[PDB]
């Protein structure tokens, strides 16, 4: 009371603030492209494609916009924010940055001028980046074409657009900054993938759930989450799929993006491992599989795997083959997806995806199902040249409910889904209609 | 002339006998094709007449599908599988005269009297010398023509052992087809195109345009404007057509026109109040036409109420579903309105054109291309006009009109729903048909589209042929009476039209269903009891050429049917049966006696009926091309399965409710059933093939269901849920 | 705007909406009236073209999506149109009005290239989804299997 609150608050306060404010490191003149040397352009060159550093710094929104520019919007659900310009410019771009500059954003998430980042730049899994491979990507970053283009105004508002307060508070409660630990218990593949995947690839950035404070819970680590709409399904243990993921079909779906027996990468996927995991060398993949696959515990759970892709063969089928004047949900998926979505043989077809191990139709809700329906999959976007029909005029929320509900009851064991025209709707009111075909 | 299937026509100019037929100086020789080309190549059946008539080779005959013309002054109808049958006689003359004239010419040219000379493969010889017909032509240049009654009186060939004719000969088309080089109405492509889609009014009929909104459509790239129909002949009205330069531009314009309409009196009417109305219609006696009214039924059914047999069967709505969309494309060039679609009756659209855009009859003309399947649904033309009008109201600049899936099932003239009751009088030993009354109350599509083509019935009333055919049966039923009614609600709900076998796919079905079920009832064999009635006395005697040897030709296939199938000996696992249905075709003046007979498998828990075999005997007299007449008798007999156990739909506030695939099954290729099928040889006229094969197929499955399971389904198609419902009601 | 792709073996470059379906670009952009249009939603199989040599519905497919893609109509599946499907189709006499014998044709390509060997069970599996109005489907499985002897053979 009065004297003693007074005291405390203000001990606080000064210890909060001595934590949050950072230095701001004086500006220095451009680096000279010339300065660096070709092979850290190469290193940092695969660092940051590992990264996806080009995938949210390029505007998508309204027209395509320059490569590492910034000015992608992010629907974050406190607000938009758009990610700053990487390009070596000037004024608008760290340019003016230097390598400690840089670092001390990668580790710690404070820019230049001392400020605080927001976690949506992923900093809490860059802290784990080691010194060399940021050294490496800030050299190829400091020598990519540079862009005056400025990123637009975040619209995130009180008491979270202040950047101090909150992002001090936030990185108080849960980021731990320190570089990746190696672990002494595993062998140098499995150190690898795990830098890997928990550094500079963050796979669990969109793969782990996270709370109302958007923080990953560290106690459901790869316990899948959702994301534009889409579900990325669990990396560990609790995924659904009957089939367990095997190291080969990891690197597989990490490398080609196409599976044997789960399938393709489609939505958020599509790029993962087209645009970004294929332009890095083939043993950082395989050390990502090896991880993930002792991660998910395949050694063990490998035992069923003939077995459920005996059941998936022999339910694949299933109203497909003889007259069928019975079920009419099951005429409607005949007619509409049986033609390519049908496997016999005591193995899938490549280019035909068995809907009966796909994770479409295992995950807790039909998301993903319904994003393939409506979105479609282009040609390079899952497997390599083949190509999938949008279906957002030819089927309507009570047809794409339907299906999913037979497939549901048919292609799998669990237990029916609930709310499937709602969730259709739902789904449904995140696009713009692919095709102008209707003709419904 | 528009498109030679084989190849193209030698520009050498050509000897015409008559207008069928014309040879070439190089040899070739053209035939020319009225019927459409919808799928049952007509044009090679009909070429293969003339030319083992002709005596010419093979090798060198060309079709051509021409176009309208006035030479050959509405000659362009094609259905109720009249086709071969009509133009037997007919390519026969054209035939006889063009080999007559080639003989005569040969012998000039030999030196010889035409006597001794006789012509074959294309080349006439006397003795040694030999001289082939194009030679013919060069040389001689003949100048003779023949008129038909010329022909009428020619020395034909004998309708024994042909040399052509019952062959083995692939189709001229089919080449086309598997290459995509097959052009189709929806393939046609005019300079200054413009591409158009319409609105559906909310009612077939009767539907007012109040206000068009084209605000939200102008934002749509490509979208020139909207035309709202005036329709003289009242075909299509309330009608309003978006016109883009894209295709898709136009379906986005359409979707985005906003229109107000006035729906109509028949906007809550749905298929149950149509068939309580033909109940309604059906109760009273005086109503309908009797197609033949016996005297003394009224006495023999009434004389004793104890022994009456009386049943009921109705049929649902059926759609076409016909894989291309109508669509027409319309231009008027040179001072003559150019209609470009696939038409199944050229010479009765062609008044209605000709009336909607208000010129004489001679300024339109139809060019002819590939149909992507009639089945009925191109008999009506109403297609043609939208488009014509569309043109029309741009100044006559080209506007192809293509209507989207639902907009096709929209504006399909739907198989109304139809309902028979068959009540018979029996003996005093319940074994024997005393007296009949039969009445069948149906759409009408003859009385709404060719009113001009109705036939007149023994009551001097007319009456549509294609809505009572097959009631007029061979059987020996005493005084029997059959009457058609003309349900007034399904022609102001929707427009009935002809689905393949028109009128022959559901009077068969109600026919032997009630058969099979007085059999049972009266403790009677149903093949025994159906051969004891085919007596072939009175009407059923038989005329010549068609319907040589009257019912006991029916009664033939019926007997080769229980030969077939082992009928006699016939044993058979639980819920196990098989039924039998026979019928005589079309129509009595061109009769297709057939029988069908199949195997079903009824499961007791789930309702579902699995066709295990379906054997199928023909007698279509001489059977032209095996190889078609096989496949267009495979085609009617899925058509007729799929009818059975698979199609339907309903009505629902006055339009069809299914609008797509989604909704509408029609049979795929997995619900195939084992089918045999056997045509009678004889040399008798030959008679329609594409229609008959869907007569029998429906009513013997439900027969086999009978024999099965024990319940009697009187309503299609069977679902398994109405196969339950009887199960379920029979545990009670 | 403009989507570049490889049709038939050649490369084009068609100006058109991202969002026009490949069915009509093939049709009325570039002049290819082999592709048929039947339901327009992806159930009939009458659209049936061959992405990256896979059957695909190209009436549902936008262009957007066939983007550096390589796609095959019914022209070109053989510079003859000697394909064993289509001489199996020919031999057969298949084709009744021959509207969906295009899709139906490219699709039994596709399936001989997933299936050499296809069963009954596999027939009705990948032919399923194509819709043949006039039923030539008892002519069709046997194409189907005489094609596959004669690939065999090959
Ligand atoms: C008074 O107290 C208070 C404070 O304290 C003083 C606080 O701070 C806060 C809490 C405020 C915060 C949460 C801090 C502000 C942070 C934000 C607004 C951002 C939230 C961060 C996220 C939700 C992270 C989301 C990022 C993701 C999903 C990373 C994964 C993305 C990729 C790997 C690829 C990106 C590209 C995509 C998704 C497209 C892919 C292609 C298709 C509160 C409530 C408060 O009460
Ligand atoms: N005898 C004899 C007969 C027949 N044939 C064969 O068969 C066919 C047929 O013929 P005819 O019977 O005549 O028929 P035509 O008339 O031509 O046609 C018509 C029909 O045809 C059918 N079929 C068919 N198919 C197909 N594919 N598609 C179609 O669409 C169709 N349609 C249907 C209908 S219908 Mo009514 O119009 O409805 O009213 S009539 C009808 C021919 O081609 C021939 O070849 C022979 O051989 N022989
Ligand atoms: C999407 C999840 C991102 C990925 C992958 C990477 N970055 Fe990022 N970055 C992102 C956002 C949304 C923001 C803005 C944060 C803010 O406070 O608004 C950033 C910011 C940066 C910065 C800061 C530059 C500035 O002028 O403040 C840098 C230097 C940066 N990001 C670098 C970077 C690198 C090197 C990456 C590859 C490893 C990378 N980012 C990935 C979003 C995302
Ligand atoms: C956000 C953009 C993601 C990042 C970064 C990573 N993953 Fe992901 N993943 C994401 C989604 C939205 C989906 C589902 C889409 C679908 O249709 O497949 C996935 C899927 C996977 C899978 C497939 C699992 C299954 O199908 O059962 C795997 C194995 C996977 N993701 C692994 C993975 C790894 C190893 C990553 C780091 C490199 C990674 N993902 C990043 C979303 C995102
Ligand atoms: C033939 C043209 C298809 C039809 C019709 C349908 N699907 Fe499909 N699907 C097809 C392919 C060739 C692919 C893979 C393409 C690639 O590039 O990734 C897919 C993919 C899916 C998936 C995702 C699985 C995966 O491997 O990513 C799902 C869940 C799916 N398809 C379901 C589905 C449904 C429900 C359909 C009926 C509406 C359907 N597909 C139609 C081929 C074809
Ligand atoms: S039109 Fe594309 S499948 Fe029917
Ligand atoms: S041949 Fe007429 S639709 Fe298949």
């Amino acid at each position: 009371i009065a004297a003693a609150v007074i005291g405390l608050g203000a001990v606080g306060g000064i210890g909060f603030l001595a934590y949050a404010w950072y230095p701001a490191i004086a500006p220095i003149p451009r680096p000279a492209a010339s300065s660096f040397s070709a092979d850290a352009i190469s290193r940092g060159e695969i660092v940051a494609n590992g990264g996806y550093c080009a995938e949210c710094h390029t505007r998508v929104d309204g027209k395509p916009g320059p490569e590492l520019a910034g000015d992608f919007k992010m629907a974050t659900p406190f607000g938009d924010i758009f990610s700053s310009n990487i390009t070596p410019d000037e004024e608008w771009g760290i340019g003016n940055w230097s390598l400690a500059a840089f670092k001390r954003a990668m580790n710690k998430g404070i820019a230049r001028d001392g400020s605080q980042l927001y976690p949506a730049f992923p900093f809490d899994h860059f802290t784990k980046v080691s010194d060399q491979d940021v050294s490496d990507l800030y050299a190829y970053l400091m020598t990519r074409p540079a862009v005056h283009l400025k990123p637009r105004d975040n619209t995130v508002p009180f008491p979270i657009n202040i950047r101090l307060i909150g992002q001090g508070f936030w990185k108080l409660l849960f980021f731990t900054p320190g570089r990746y630990q190696n672990d002494p218990k595993h062998d140098a593949q499995w150190n690898r993938g795990a830098y890997l995947a928990e550094g500079n690839e963050h796979c669990g950035a969109c793969h782990t759930p996270r709370n109302l404070l958007g923080a990953e819970k560290m106690s459901s680590v790869y316990d899948g989450a959702v994301i534009d709409g889409w579900i990325a399904p669990p990396l560990n243990d609790h995924n659904p799929t009957p089939v367990v993921w095997t190291e080969d079909e990891l690197f597989q779906y990490l490398r080609f993006g196409v599976a044997p027996l789960h399938g393709s990468a489609a939505g958020p996927m599509s790029p993962v491992p087209h645009r970004f995991l294929s332009k890095i060398p083939e043993e950082d993949v395989h050390a990502i599989a090896h991880y993930y696959a002792d991660v998910d515990k395949a050694a063990q759970r490998s035992s069923g795997d003939q077995a459920a892709i005996t059941r998936a063969m022999q339910m694949s089928g299933r109203d497909l083959t003889g007259p069928q004047p019975l079920d009419e949900d099951a005429r409607l998926y005949q007619g509409a997806c049986g033609a390519c979505h049908y496997n016999s043989g005591p193995n899938p077809v490549l280019g035909r995806p068995e809907l009966a191990l796909n994770n479409a139709l295992w995950l807790d809700e039909p998301n993903n199902l319904y994003q393939v329906m409506l979105h479609g999959i282009t040609a390079e976007e899952g497997q390599d040249h083949i190509s999938m029909p949008s279906f957002y005029s030819g089927l309507s929320d009570h047809d794409m409910a339907r299906i999913a509900a037979y497939l549901r009851r048919t292609r799998t064991t669990l237990p029916p889904w609930t709310d499937l025209e709602k969730k259709a709707a739902s789904a449904r009111a995140t696009l713009e209609a692919p095709p102008v075909n209707a003709s419904h | 002339a528009a498109t030679t299937l084989p190849s193209a026509m030698p520009p050498e100019a050509a000897f015409e006998p008559n207008i069928w037929c014309a040879i070439a100086p190089d040899g070739s020789i053209n035939v020319n094709i009225v019927r459409a080309e919808m799928g049952q190549h007509v044009g090679t059946a009909l070429a293969r007449i003339i030319a083992d008539e002709m005596d010419a080779d093979w090798d060198k005959i060309k079709i051509t599908q021409v176009d309208t013309a006035p030479k050959w002054a509405g000659k362009y109808v094609t259905g109720g599988s009249w086709s071969v049958w009509d133009t037997w006689d007919t390519f026969r003359q054209a035939g006889a005269a063009a080999r007559s004239v080639m003989i005569e010419e040969g012998a000039k040219l030999l030196g010889t009297t035409p006597d001794r000379c006789t012509a074959h493969e294309s080349v006439v010889s006397a003795g040694s010398k030999s001289i082939s017909f194009g030679d013919i032509v060069a040389r001689a240049k003949p100048t003779r023509t023949f008129t038909p009654e010329e022909m009428a009186k020619l020395p034909l060939k004998p309708t024994g052992n042909r040399r052509l004719i019952s062959k083995q000969v692939p189709a001229l088309d089919i080449p086309d087809k598997t290459t995509g080089k097959a052009i189709y109405g929806i393939d046609v492509k005019l300079d200054g195109m413009v591409y158009g889609r319409p609105k559906m009014p909310p009612t077939r009929y009767a539907a007012k345009v109040i206000s068009v909104d084209d605000s939200a459509a102008k934002k749509i790239p490509g979208y020139l404007r909207y035309v709202v129909l005036d329709d003289p002949s009242g075909i299509v009205p309330g009608w309003v057509v978006a016109l883009a330069k894209t295709y898709p531009a136009a379906i986005r314009a359409a979707d985005a026109l906003k229109v107000q309409w006035n729906p109509g009196p028949t906007i809550n009417v749905s298929e149950a109040d149509i068939i309580e109305h033909g109940r309604k219609l059906a109760a009273d006696p005086k109503n309908g036409t009797r197609v033949f009214n016996d005297k003394g039924v009224d006495e023999a059914l009434t004389i004793h109420p104890g022994q009456v047999f009386e049943r009921s069967y109705t049929c649902a709505s059926v759609a076409h579903y016909q894989l291309e969309p109508v669509n027409a494309v319309a231009r008027h060039i040179d001072g003559m309105w150019e209609i470009h679609t696939g038409n199944q009756w050229q010479s009765l659209i062609l008044p209605q054109l000709a009336k909607s855009l208000q010129v004489p009859e001679e300024q339109v003309v139809m060019r002819t291309y590939m149909l992507g399947g009639g089945f009925g649904r191109r008999l009506n033309g109403d297609y043609c006009i939208p488009a014509a009008l569309a043109s029309k109201a741009i100044g006559g600049a080209p506007v192809k009109l293509i209507l989207t899936r639902s907009d096709d099932m929209e504006l399909d003239s739907i198989r109304s729903p139809s309902i028979q009751t068959i009540k018979v009088a029996l003996d005093n030993d319940r074994k024997k048909i005393v007296g009949m009354d039969y009445v069948a109350v149906a759409g009408w599509p003859t009385q709404v589209m060719a009113p001009a083509f109705l036939a007149t019935g023994e009551d001097g009333k007319k009456y549509d042929p294609f809505a009572i055919a097959g009631a007029d049966h061979w059987y020996e039923t005493g005084p029997t009476r059959v009457r058609a009614i003309s349900n007034d609600l399904a022609n102001a709900t929707f427009r009935p039209g002809w689905l393949r076998s028109v009128s022959a796919g559901w009077t068969p079905w109600a026919l032997e269903c009630f058969l099979d079920e007085l059999a049972h009832s009266t403790k009677q064999d149903p093949l025994a009891f159906r051969l004891s009635m085919f007596t072939a006395q009175g009407r059923n005697a038989g005329q010549a050429p068609n319907s040589v040897g009257g019912a006991k030709r029916q009664a033939a296939v019926l007997q080769r049917l229980a030969d077939k199938i082992g009928y006699a000996n016939k044993q058979l696992p639980a819920d196990t049966g098989i039924g039998i249905a026979t019928s005589f075709g079309q129509e009595r003046g061109m009769p297709t006696w057939t029988a069908a007979a199949a195997q079903i498998h009824v499961d007791r828990k789930t309702g579902v009926v699995t066709c295990q075999k379906l054997w199928l005997v023909l007698d279509a007299g001489t059977i032209v091309d095996p190889g078609g007449a096989l496949a267009q008798t495979e085609g009617a007999a899925l058509w007729g399965f799929s009818m059975a156990l698979f199609e339907g739909t309903e009505i629902v506030n006055g339009t069809i409710k299914d609008r797509n695939l989604n909704t509408y099954t029609p049979l795929r290729i997995p619900d195939v059933p084992d089918i045999d099928i056997e045509f009678i040889q004889n040399t008798e006229k030959p008679t329609g093939l594409g229609e008959p094969g869907v007569t029998v197929v429906a009513p013997a499955i439900g027969n086999a269901i009978f024999n099965a399971v024990g319940i009697r389904l009187r309503h299609m198609p069977m679902r398994p849920a109405d196969v339950r419902r009887e199960l379920q009601q029979h545990t009670s | 705007m403009t989507t570049k792709f490889e049709l038939n073996g050649q490369p084009v470059t068609v100006d058109a909406p991202a969002d026009t379906p490949l069915l009509w670009v093939i049709r009325d952009d570039l002049n290819l009236t082999g592709t048929k249009f039947g339901c327009g939603i992806g159930e009939c199989g009458a659209c049936t073209v061959h992405v990256g040599g896979r059957a695909t519905r190209s009436c549902i497919t936008p262009l957007s999506a066939v983007e550096g893609a390589s796609i095959t109509t019914i022209e070109g599946l053989d510079p003859a149109g000697n394909h064993v499907v289509q001489v199996a189709w020919r031999d057969q006499q298949v084709p009744q009005c021959g509207y969906c014998q295009s899709g139906q044709i490219m699709q039994a390509a596709s399936l001989l290239k997933d299936y050499p060997n296809p069963t009954d069970d596999q027939i009705d599996g990948v032919m399923g989804g194509s819709l043949c109005r006039c039923m030539t489907y008892i002519r069709i499985r046997k194409a189907i299997k005489e094609a596959a002897s004669r690939q065999q053979e090959g």
